[PDB]
């Protein structure tokens, strides 16, 4: 008997907590005016409209059987069965079951018979699970839509390093898990940390929460899914911790726009951003509802109780006049969920209007298919509704029966100190925010950002922090490297040095041997003195070519020797000149060649003297090769082989100029130089000295024998000293050329010692063998 | 239409397939005897037995309220409401028949958590207590039959097979388990078919025609369909069809699918829950009088379906169910367990709430099924009614309310009947001597296996078959196997490792490389030089001819120039290849110029002149010719370099070898037109002998020339190909060089050697 029946062809089921819980075994308490009877009447309000509406179920009466949950799952459930005991009225499909704790039981029972449910009030995600509540639907969004809005906002504020804070319990945990996973899925935001507030927090835990939030202190953003007191206590902790202006808060509808959680914490909460459910009142309902007196709603069997509590009066505390009107004789306002009670009723109405056009097309009353009116079909027709709801706001369901997310976005601001929440914008599965109208205590109108780290300068690398793509370690680039990518730089093989920003490389300066330097001036001078000294000598031998003193010297050999001395000097300074073919055609070849010829000709003269004694090991005849022509033939044989070694080496090591950065190489190229030289290998010294040093050894084998040789051969004395002397020069050479190879300085030492050695072999022969006689030749040609 | 109701000091209702599924109309089908009525009647006797039992709640007449499911879930769902309509309030559902009834009812009952214990729903679906937190069973999960099936298939090496399951959970949970168990034993399901709850006769044949698409899979697995006991009769057709059926406990020791449907060929295997018959329940059932059994409101209609004399007719029920043969349905033991189990949990619930009194209060009889389930049902310990001492059947529950996972294995035999051939209890045991497939006497054993299992050297090839069906083909000796679908390979020098996971760089051929063969033939060539030497070391003391100090010393030196050049170079050799060896060993095969001709050209120019003459003239001439020969062959390295220090025959890859081959015919271009005038010179020189020296050496020179030309030339018929193969190359080169040179020598040196060596006075 305790229920409302509206007669009709199609009977709608419905449920409201018209009472709260009773006690001591009684199921039903006080009347929930607003959550109960206000919603209940909104159901009948929409029901009357449906029956009156020419577009839905034409001339078919949507009756209803409506029920009172008393906010108890067992009482709500035991009366809900009556729809199935009637499988009495055909209860085709059902509205409501109010909040979640009751909606799980009505969702449990009605799916057992493939009967659909449309809740106007239950929000919990635990009903989005089609494996258990396949027949469930709601016309209100779940809590997880705030999480998407939160992710969207954190991105809108360009934050990427945030902390998430929430209470224990499904509200907090749901918001957090939806937030974290949606944040991960959208990207752009990394979470510095995730912290919970216990169902029973310990004293000081909130200060500990702040300290933990400060372990990642640049994570100035805090996301909250916690209740009013938890919010208040976090803010108190920030106050106590003096983090006012450091932390900025974001949070759920549990904060909403209530001033309650921020009282005496106004300065702490300022700038906080909260997500509020979007709703409007239905004006049509208030106009209707506010006109209902006892006699205008007698079909509602609980209306009398509503009157007794509404007006604080008794109908059988003051005796009631039975004339009081709500909104005049008692305050009245509409419950926001009235909006969804009406949309739930209409969504059923629309789905029934889909079974009508398909299974009973254009009829009045119910076709045979509509005698069962299979709720397995009504279920698809509900999920597929798409219509403007009572608020004008489209009513749809996703595949789990969830309505799209509709929220307002507010920021807590202090306007002349006033504790107000201002609208920044809104979210309708997408943001619309006037960010420029936002305020933050640590910045005023400027947007603070909760971020990982700071950008690197060109030439510095942003190395990803493992596990957090948003974050980086800034690692400067070094050595001879240049930037490649934001987190990469690489080396330039080189003869090129990095530029100042290390984002590119440029060329290393090259040196040649310039005639002002110590290593160019010494041999430049020596080559010039060489020729002047040489011509003093040559000139006396040429002008007195036919006199007794020149002839006595072995004029023919003296000519080859003197010519080779001159010729090597003539080009000595060129071997260190800026490299080109006019020098790379000479290399150590030409100078080496005159030196080698000088030694061979000294050897030929030496053999002319000492052959009479050495020949004795093989023959007892007159020294072979005595005629001057034959002495020249030896002079020539000894050297023509050098020309052949030269010809081969020329092909092996080509006549070209090279820049070798290696000779002045550094680890830091900004201090590096390179060197311009003719491209000549060390093997060229074997090609030369491998034989000229043997002419020497041969000469010294003979020179040491002077002790037993007749005085007309005293000309040997200076050949001997010359060769000993130049041996010493070449013994001095190897420790300088090779003994210095470990040092960069070889670039001038090697080239200098070589050009100088040429002048020395040449100068020593003149100084010992010719000049002591030139004085005499010049003034006494007959001696 | 009709319901069974009893008074009771407690009421513990039940639900059965008393009727089978009827037609499309909202009505019921014929009585199910075995799985229907016998089970129902067992419950009635079990209640009488518990009511009379002097230990089990003796102070109470327990009653029941028993529903007919009619095998339609909508009917069962509506009828089952009687248990909750009072919220009579009924203290726990026994049975619920087969799975989708038990599941839609264990679904139905959840709203109030009404307790439920089943004897015939087996699907794992109800093992998840997050959806069914009150529901217990006396039967094991169905995935144990999937193990049994896979194991039986694996037994007969049946690696490839076909199956049929139904819509409704028995199908999906059964087939998914069996597929995983099939995969776990390498069993390739050839195909699987899904049957509805209302499938036509033509569609039953359609499924058979689908199963006949690869007669090579002789085995066809049956997962209860909706209920095989009725429905398989429509598929076990004799219309040119046969299989070796393997069925779940929807079929087990039943005539109801073979009589008139011979497609259920001998050898079909049925898996049933392990059980025992009870003579006290059989006695009750077989003794029932259709006139007196008013407690069962269907028994008289069952009699009309079993006997043709309807209770509406005269002189009927003269027969009896004991007078005619019958069999006890296999699950009766589980039914009575489910009856006792519900009673035991409620005996302890009664004692727990009210131990001083006969009965529950009407405020207590809303027994919460989750309260009862977790604290009372799962803790029931009671031996199965009338159980023999040789079994272990009980009403004890597992942690999920599961029963006992032990099955019987029956084989369908002709003279038609069933016999137990084995069992399964986490492992398969068969006595195959009772199965027509043991020691086959009429052709081979049943085939249901797609390919041989592959060897580790073979790759999956030829046969996708239906699926998973691969033969494998061996990899080549030189190929390995990084994929069991395809053989891997490597370059020359690279050959399969024993693991077949990679390649080894092969060894060298090596033989007498490290222990270089070269030192032997080299030493033997040096014996020429030494024999020569000790002879020259005494010669004028023993064979006078003192021109030997000049002429003889230089003539021998001329030859050994050659001998040396020769052996020195060829024995730069194939030890340690590339290196100091590769550049200077072959040089276009120009070593016969080193010996025979160095020797002969110069000894010729020397004698020509004799018949500038000096020791130096002899040294100088041979050196000029040596430098000319040497320089033009080595000068081909102005173009070329040492290389080809790696090859092998693809037709081997047994070893690597390191043979240099630097445009050899182009390198022969160093000399290719000229050596024939050296041969002609030789032939002239042969002719010029006008002044024969002491011992007539001019004759020995002519003799040399003739035979030497030969010995030398003789090598190239050997070398030109066989120089490619180690043992012949090495042996023939070593001896060739040694020998040919020795001919040159022996020919002119032997007189001087043997004269002094054997007659030192001469
Ligand atoms: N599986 C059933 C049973 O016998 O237990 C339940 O549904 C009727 C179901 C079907 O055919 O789909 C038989």
């Amino acid at each position: 008997m305790n229920s409302i029946r509206i007669d009709g062809d199609i009977t709608l089921g419905g449920l409201f907590p018209v009472h709260g819980r009773g006690s001591e075994g009684k199921p039903c308490g006080e009347l929930k005016k607003e959550k109960g009877i206000h919603r209940l009447e909104a159901m009948l309000f929409a029901l009357d409209r449906i029956n009156n509406d020419p577009d839905l179920l034409p001339n078919i009466t949507l009756g209803a059987r409506i029920l009172d949950t008393c906010s108890r799952d067992t009482h709500a459930l035991e009366q809900s069965l009556t729809f199935v005991q009637a499988l009495p009225e055909r209860v085709v499909g059902v509205i409501g079951a109010s909040g979640s704790s009751v909606s799980i039981m009505v969702a449990n029972i009605l799916r057992l018979f493939k009967i659909p449910q449309i809740s106007y009030a239950s929000t919990a995600p635990d009903l989005s699970d089609n494996s258990r509540y396949d027949f469930f639907s709601r016309v209100v969004p779940s809590d997880t839509y705030q999480a998407q809005a939160m992710v969207d906002i954190v991105r809108a504020l360009k934050w990427n390093y945030v902390s998430t804070v929430a209470s224990e319990g499904s509200y907090g945990e749901s918001g957090v898990e939806a937030f974290i996973q949606k944040s991960r899925e959208d990207g752009g935001v990394c979470i510095a940390q995730s912290v919970k507030i216990p169902r029973e927090p310990k004293a000081g835990e909130f200060d500990k929460i702040i300290r933990r939030l400060l372990e990642t202190s640049n994570a100035r953003a805090v996301i909250i899914f916690a209740n009013e007191d938890d919010i208040r206590r976090v803010l108190e902790a920030a106050r106590r911790a003096n983090q006012t202006g450091h932390f900025f808060w974001m949070g759920s509808d549990s904060w909403g726009s209530k001033i309650a959680p921020v009282l005496h914490l106004e300065e702490v909460a300022e700038g906080a951003v909260t997500i509020l459910p979007k709703r409007m009142s239905v004006r049509g309902f208030d106009r209707y509802f506010s006109s209902r007196t006892l006699d205008n709603n007698r079909r509602n069997i609980w209306f009398a109780e509503f009157w007794e509590d509404n007006f604080h009066c008794k109908l059988s505390v003051k005796k009631c006049t039975n004339r009081e009107r709500i909104g005049q004789d008692s305050a009245y306002e509409q419950e926001g969920k009235v909006q969804f009670v009406i949309d739930a009723v209409y969504a059923m109405g629309h789905a029934l209007h889909a079974m009508h056009r398909d299974l009973c097309p254009g009829r009045v009353g119910l076709c045979p298919r509509m005698d069962p009116v299979d709720g397995t079909q009504l279920l698809k027709y509900i999920r597929n509704v798409n219509f403007s709801g009572i608020a004008g706001n489209p009513v749809t369901f996703n595949e789990n029966g969830d309505a799209p997310g509709r929220y307002d976005i507010y920021q807590y601001q202090l306007r002349n100190d006033s504790a107000e929440y201002k609208v920044i914008g809104s979210w309708t599965d997408h943001l619309h925010l006037r960010i420029e109208r936002m305020h933050w205590p640590g910045s005023g109108q400027q947007l603070p950002r909760s971020i990982c780290s700071l950008p690197c300068q060109p030439g510095e690398r942003k190395k990803t922090v493992k596990g957090m793509p948003c974050c980086w370690h800034c690692e400067p680039c070094t050595g001879y490297q240049y930037q490649v990518d934001r987190y990469t730089c690489k080396t330039c093989p080189y003869d090129m040095r990095p530029t100042e920003n290390r984002t590119g490389c440029r060329p290393i300066p090259i040196i040649k041997l310039e005639w002002g330097s110590p290593w160019a001036v010494l041999p430049l001078f020596l080559a010039v003195v060489g020729i002047a000294a040489t011509l003093f000598v040559v000139i006396t031998f040429v002008r007195y070519n036919d006199t007794p003193i020149v002839k006595a010297s072995g004029r023919e050999l003296s000519y080859v020797l003197l010519a080779g001395i001159f010729l090597c000097y003539a080009t000595t300074f060129l071997m260190i000149a800026e490299p080109d073919l006019g020098t790379c055609s000479l290399r150590r070849i030409f100078l080496g060649l005159g030196m080698s010829i000088s030694y061979a000709a000294l050897l030929t003269k030496t053999n002319r003297i000492y052959r009479i004694f050495e020949q004795g090991k093989r023959s007892v005849s007159a020294p072979r090769f005595i005629s001057p022509a034959s002495q020249l033939a030896i002079t020539f044989s000894l050297i023509s082989l050098q020309l052949l070694g030269i010809c081969v080496w020329f092909v092996v090591d080509p006549s070209h100029s090279v820049v070798d950065f290696q000779d002045q190489r550094t680890l830091d190229p900004r201090f590096a130089r390179g060197v311009l030289k003719c491209d000549i290998s060390d093997l060229s010294l074997i090609c030369l000295l491998g034989y000229s040093m043997l002419l020497m050894v041969t000469c010294t084998v003979y020179a040491i024998k002077t002790r037993g040789v007749p005085e007309t051969f005293n000309e040997a004395k200076p050949i001997g000293f010359t060769m000993y002397t130049t041996c010493i020069v070449w013994l001095a050479f190897i420790p300088i050329f090779f003994g210095t190879s470990q040092s960069a300085d070889k670039l001038y030492i090697q080239t200098t010692t070589l050009t100088v050695s040429v002048s020395l072999s040449a100068s020593v022969s003149l100084g010992m063998l010719y000049m002591p006689k030139v004085y005499i030749i010049l003034f006494h040609p007959e001696q | 239409k009709k319901v069974l109701t009893l008074e009771g000091d407690l009421v513990l209702g039940g639900l059965f397939p008393v009727h089978q599924k009827g037609g499309p109309a909202e009505d019921c089908g014929p009585v199910n005897e075995h799985r229907g009525i016998q089970r129902l009647e067992a419950m009635l006797f079990a209640l009488d037995r518990i009511n009379r039992d002097p230990h089990l709640l003796p102070g109470v007449r327990l009653g029941a309220h028993i529903l007919d499911s009619c095998s339609k879930d909508t009917h069962a769902l509506e009828q089952a409401l009687d248990f909750v309509r009072a919220s009579t309030a009924i203290t726990g559902v026994i049975g619920g028949s087969y799975s989708d009834v038990s599941i839609q009812v264990a679904n139905l009952l959840r709203l109030f958590q009404i307790p439920q214990i089943s004897y015939a729903s087996t699907s794992a679906k109800l093992s998840d207590k997050s959806r069914y937190d009150y529901f217990a069973r006396t039967v094991p999960p169905d995935f144990f039959q999937a193990k049994a099936m896979a194991e039986i298939l694996r037994f007969f090496n049946w690696t490839y097979v076909s199956t049929v399951a139904s819509e409704g959970d028995y199908g999906e949970t059964g087939i998914e388990a069996f597929e995983l168990e099939a995969r776990a034993r390498n069993i390739c399901v050839a195909t699987s078919e899904k049957v509805g709850r209302a499938m036509s006769r033509a569609a039953f044949e359609g499924v058979v025609r689908a199963l006949l698409q690869k007669p090579s899979a002789r085995v066809a697995v049956l997962f209860t369909r909706s209920e095989d006991a009725r429905e398989l009769l429509a598929a076990s057709q004799r219309l040119n069809a046969s299989f070796t059926w393997v069925a779940s406990d929807g079929w087990g020791a039943l005539e109801s699918v073979v009589a008139g449907s011979e497609g259920a060929a001998e050898g079909a295997i049925t898996i049933e829950l392990a059980s025992y018959p009870i003579s006290d329940f059989a006695s009750y059932f077989q003794s029932l009088d259709p006139w007196n059994n008013s407690r069962n409101p269907w028994f008289r209609e069952f009699w009309e379906q079993r006997f043709r004399c309807s209770f509406r007719q005269r002189d009927c029920a003269a027969h009896s169910l004991r007078a005619v043969p019958f069999e006890q349905e296999s699950k009766i033991m589980f039914v009575v367990n489910a009856v006792y189990a519900m009673a035991h949990a409620l005996h302890n619930m009664h004692r727990a709430l009210c131990p001083n009194t006969t009965r529950l209060c009407d405020a207590m009889r809303p027994v919460n099924g989750r309260r009862l389930y977790k604290d009372f049902v799962l803790n029931v310990k009671f031996d199965a009614p009338f159980r023999p001492a040789d079994t272990h059947n009980e009403v004890r529950f597992d942690r999920f309310g599961d029963g006992i996972g032990r099955y019987n294995i029956f084989t369908y035999l002709r003279a038609y009947r069933y016999q137990k051939v084995g069992y399964w209890a986490e492992g398969l045991t068969l006595d195959t001597s009772l199965i027509p497939w043991a020691s086959p006497s009429a052709g081979p054993l049943p085939a249901s296996r797609c390919s041989e299992p592959c060897l580790q050297n073979e790759v999956k090839s030829v046969q996708p078959g239906e699926v998973c069906c691969w033969l494998c083909i061996p990899c080549q000796p030189y190929e390995y196997r990084l994929d069991e679908f395809t053989c891997a390979d490597c370059g020359l020098g690279y050959w399969p490792n024993a693991s077949l996971t990679g390649c080894f760089e092969l060894p060298q051929e090596y033989i007498r490389w490290g222990d270089a063969w070269a030192v032997g033939p080299v030493t033997i060539a040096c014996l020429g030089a030494l024999a020569t030497l000790f002879v020259l070391g005494v010669f004028v003391r023993h064979n006078a001819t003192p021109v030997v100090k000049a002429s003889g010393r230089e003539l021998c030196y001329i030859l050994l120039g050659g001998v040396f050049l020769c052996y020195c170079m060829t024995f730069i050799f194939i030890a340690k290849p590339s290196t100091a060896v590769c550049t200077l060993r072959r040089l276009g095969l120009g070593t016969a110029f080193s010996v025979c001709y160095s020797a002969l050209l110069t000894k010729t120019n020397r004698i020509a002149r004799i018949f500038f003459i000096s020791p130096a003239s002899q040294v100088a001439i041979c050196l000029a010719l040596i430098s000319g020969q040497l320089l033009i062959v080595v000068a081909w390295l102005v173009v070329e370099a040492p290389g080809t220090g790696k090859e092998t025959a693809p037709e081997r890859r047994e070893v690597v070898t390191l043979r240099c081959n630097h445009r050899d015919a182009s390198m022969l271009g160093s000399l290719a037109y000229n050596v024939l005038l050296i041969a002609l010179c030789t032939l002239y020189a042969f002719k010029t002998r006008k002044c024969p020296e002491n011992f007539n050496e001019a004759k020995f020179i002519g003799f040399t020339m003739y035979t030497t030309c030969i010995i030398w030339l003789a090598f190239l018929p050997i070398f030109y190909v066989t120089s490619s193969d180690y043992r012949v190359q090495t042996t023939t080169m070593c001896v060739s060089v040694s020998l040919s040179g020795s001919v040159v020598l022996g020919c002119l040196f032997a007189p001087k050697l043997h004269i002094i060596l054997f007659q030192p006075q001469k």
